[PDB]
């Protein structure tokens, strides 16, 4: 794999991705 | 922390991880 720039709805979707039926938490400051 | 990381700079998918539940 290779590093990600992701922001806003990009880093949500690429959780998503990652995680799948596991789920995620979303947690920014 | 990674919500920052991953925009101001880069992260890896194996970082987001991570946030799996
Ligand atoms: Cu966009």
């Amino acid at each position: 794999f290779v590093n990600q720039h992701l922001c806003g709805s990009h880093l949500v979707e690429a959780l998503y991705l990652v995680c799948g039926e596991r789920g995620f938490f979303y947690t920014p400051k | 922390g990674i919500v920052e990381q991953c925009c101001a700079s880069v992260c890896s998918l194996y970082q987001l991880e991570n946030y799996c539940n």
